[PDB]
């Protein structure tokens, strides 16, 4: 009891993909990679993480995470399973892309308004 | 638990921990070594003589002495380590395979702190600062752990599982 | 008041203290280089048992830009006046026993953080 | 012996907002079996049948 | 069909009292009872409502 | 269970639970700094304790108040156990009860400066 | 009159404790003998001790001490005015010593200390309605679960289905 589990009717798992078109999308911009960087700039910064790999460094995760969102919302560069973190109380955008990680769809809400419109 | 992606080699696993109890002596059990090694004679065995450089890669601020005075014990412990080789001699001396002669232990520390511990972030031939800097983040959220300021990782969390379907399996 | 470690000048490493026997002062020296330098917060090691941290240190401005995070009109900000503003407890492990908010202004360049 | 833990962030579920310690946010079923349930309560009442 | 009236009244006077007791002790003024802390007392007083 | 009086009143038992209560320093201790002061009437810290009771270096461990009168404790016995624990080699300069601050001075008379380390851990 | 004493230490303790009840000058308002009241309370303090050693130095420096405290000058006043006896202030403790002010204080944490060592009682609804077997009292406690019975006075405990 408690250790077997049954799937849910809309639960799915990723499939799995690949890391690269992300770390070139993510290298375009303004980022510092993690080899060439000032230590003492990492205190007011926040530290990117793909696959449990700590690479590059960013200072402005509140347009990171949203040009992040509107892209993977486009289906062009990042396929809709892998998943970005923002961590607000400590500065980490953990980002993953491997197989396993269980999902499910839900629907976006900009403010107060579905953009499930009667179209 | 440590893993490249899909890689002949089994997942290898770094604790990274510390002793309760001088006290706050932080240790590690690096993959193939029975014995445990303080972190700062990794830190050095990794390319860095340097304790600014150590403190840099483990601290991030240096404005807080509070955090500070939990990493003295454990950097005061290992003193009598400065020179990249005889951090070497040292960790390749609690190896499985204890070399007979002393190039064998630096060979063998150097191919496990080359390829054993942490191969997802590289396991090309320059990839020391990468390592360094993992094992930094390390510690540095240990401290922040044993501080209180972060709490602890709940072990039945679903965001730190995945699940093997099919294809990994076979 | 706490101590800070101050690294050595030629070897940049960890400077212990040294008490001069001689000219009866404090002196922090090197175990491998031989540098030197008199001191100056006269001070080298303070233990805090009842660990009284301010929570508002290490709370950061970056909080108020959270989606999951309650909202209040009631207490306004100070330095800006702004109405909106966040509210939260410690949210840090070990909290003795109390759960006094650290209301936080949500407002851009302000960041001010504050307890009632 | 205890209420509904946080298991995310300082929360019980995601739709229930951070540092949220009302009874309905922490396992008190506030409806009946003849009226139904809210799909929170009825969660929790799960977990406390397992 | 007064039942459920008397229900709902006393289902809302816990909820009132119950957010009264968390704005105390958001304001501090729950002192902590005797042989326990103020997140133990807050509990035990939530769970007596 | 209690036998005498104490039995009906908590003002007479309280002093019962707190002597059959393990109490340690960290217990009423708040904090604990070490100084390297050179001449013990130099007093690097404004305390005016020091010269009317008269090594390079001194424990300044200042207890709370609260806890103190929870367990109800002074100065004195808590300087004789400090004293008589670590035999005569010590000399801890207690503080009067009228001061703000409880302040302490613990002294060693006769590799030495990790020994007021170990000796305060 | 205390007794004269050639004793050095003694003697020392006399002029300190002397020059301490001077400070404020409360003995020229008072008209009190400083150098009198002085060499009673080193007399008494020796009477107790019965030896100049540690003990001795220790009570003479906290008397020096609380009597000299700028942030209490009322007791140092009653000393001087023949309020608190030589005998009483040496054979007296720091608790007794302190001012009005710390002394509320520490009553007041003392109190504060002694509540919340206490633990709370065991809730129910007290009603005279249930008869105790095992004290004939009729106050008790009942809780609704099967109802179980607490007794008030004898406790007596029972349930009923
Ligand atoms: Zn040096
Ligand atoms: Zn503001």
């Amino acid at each position: 009891v408690g250790l077997v589990k049954n799937l849910a009717l809309m639960a799915y798992i990723s499939v799995g993909s690949q890391p690269s078109p992300i770390l070139e999308f993510l290298e375009e911009w303004s980022m510092e990679n993690l080899e060439e960087i000032s230590p003492a700039a990492i205190a007011d910064a926040t530290k990117i993480f793909v696959n449990g790999c700590w690479v590059g460094i960013h200072k402005d995760p509140e347009q990171l995470m949203n040009t992040l969102r509107k892209l993977r919302r486009q289906m062009d560069i990042i396929v809709s399973e892998v998943s970005m973190i923002r961590d607000i109380r400590e500065r980490e955008i953990r980002i993953y892309t491997d197989a396993g990680r269980i999902c499910r769809p839900l629907l976006i809400v900009e403010k107060q308004k579905l953009l499930l419109k009667k179209r | 638990r440590s893993c490249l992606e899909n890689s002949s080699r089994p997942t290898s696993t770094i604790w990274v921990s510390m002793l309760a109890r001088i006290g706050q002596r932080i240790v590690a059990t690096l993959p193939y070594i029975k014995q445990e090694v303080p972190i700062i004679i990794v830190f050095r065995a990794l390319g860095f003589v340097s304790d600014r450089d150590i403190l840099e890669h483990i601290i991030y601020d240096f404005e807080d002495p509070e955090m500070m005075e939990m990493v003295k014990p454990s950097l005061d412990e290992a003193f009598v380590i400065q020179e990249q080789n005889v951090a070497l001699n040292f960790i390749g001396s609690r190896g499985a395979k204890p070399g007979v002669t002393k190039e064998k232990r630096i060979k063998y520390a150097k191919e496990v702190l080359q390829k054993e511990m942490l191969p997802h972030v590289g396991v090309s031939d320059f990839c020391e600062t990468k390592k360094a800097y993992f094992l930094g983040y390390m510690v540095h959220r240990l401290l922040l752990a044993a501080l209180g300021r972060r709490e602890l990782d709940d072990r039945d969390h679903y965001g730190n599982k995945r699940l093997d379907l099919a294809g990994p399996l076979l | 008041g706490f101590v800070g470690i101050r690294f050595c000048q030629e070897c940049n490493n960890m400077l212990y203290p040294k008490e001069d026997k001689e000219n009866r002062i404090l002196l922090y020296a090197c175990r491998n280089c031989d540098y030197q330098q008199e001191a100056d917060n006269s001070c080298i090691y303070v233990n805090k048992i009842t660990h009284e941290v301010d929570e508002l240190t290490q709370i950061i401005a970056d909080v108020s830009q959270d989606p999951t995070l309650p909202r209040t009109e009631d207490h306004p900000c100070q330095k800006c006046g702004h109405k909106e503003a966040v509210f939260f407890q410690s949210h840090s492990a070990r909290a003795e026993d109390a759960m006094r908010l650290y209301y936080v202004c949500t407002a851009p360049h302000c960041g001010h953080r504050w307890t009632e | 012996g205890k209420r509904i833990p946080f298991g995310f962030k300082h929360r019980t579920l995601p739709h229930f907002i951070k540092d949220d310690y009302g009874p309905e946010s922490r396992g008190f079923v506030e409806n009946s079996y003849l009226a139904g349930l809210t799909p929170t309560e009825f969660f929790f009442h799960a977990m406390g049948g397992r | 069909s007064k039942t459920y009236q008397d229900i709902q009244n006393t289902i809302k006077k816990a909820k009132q009292d119950v957010i009264e007791v968390i704005e105390k002790a958001h304001n501090n003024e729950l002192e902590p009872t005797p042989g326990n802390t103020l997140r133990q007392t807050f509990e035990n007083q939530v769970n007596r409502i | 269970f209690l036998l005498g009086q104490s039995a009906r009143d908590a003002e007479r038992a309280k002093d019962i639970l707190c002597r059959l209560e393990h109490t340690t320093l960290r217990k009423v201790t708040a904090n604990t700094a070490i100084y390297y002061d050179p001449n013990p009437q130099s007093t690097v810290v404004a305390e005016d304790q020091e010269w009317v009771n008269v090594s390079p270096w001194l424990l300044r461990v200042e207890l709370d108040r609260k806890h103190m009168t929870d367990r109800k404790l002074t100065m004195e016995q808590i300087a004789e156990k400090i004293n008589a624990g670590f035999g005569d080699d010590l000399n801890c300069i207690f503080n009067d009860d009228n001061a703000e601050k409880l302040v302490l001075r613990i002294r060693i008379m006769n590799d030495d400066d990790v020994f007021l380390r170990c000796i305060e851990s | 009159r205390a007794p004269s004493t050639s004793d050095s230490v003694r003697l020392k303790c006399r002029e300190m404790l002397a020059a301490a009840l001077r400070t404020g000058d409360d003995y020229i308002a008072i008209g009190a003998d400083e150098e009198e009241l002085g060499s009673q309370i080193e007399e008494a303090i020796y009477q107790e001790i019965r030896n100049t050693d540690m003990k001795y130095k220790n009570r003479v420096r906290s008397r020096i001490s609380n009597l000299k405290d700028a942030k209490n000058p009322n007791l140092r006043k009653n000393v001087l005015c023949g309020n608190i006896p030589p005998d009483l202030f040496a054979r007296m403790t720091a608790e007794e010593m302190a001012s009005d002010e710390l002394k509320e204080m520490r009553k007041n944490l003392t109190k504060e200390a002694i509540r919340e060592h206490q633990m709370a009682k065991t809730g129910g609804t007290q009603t005279d309605l249930f008869t105790c077997g095992k004290c004939k009292k009729k106050n008790c406690t009942y809780t609704q679960v099967t109802t179980f019975v607490v007794c008030n006075e004898c406790g007596n405990r029972w349930k009923f289905c």
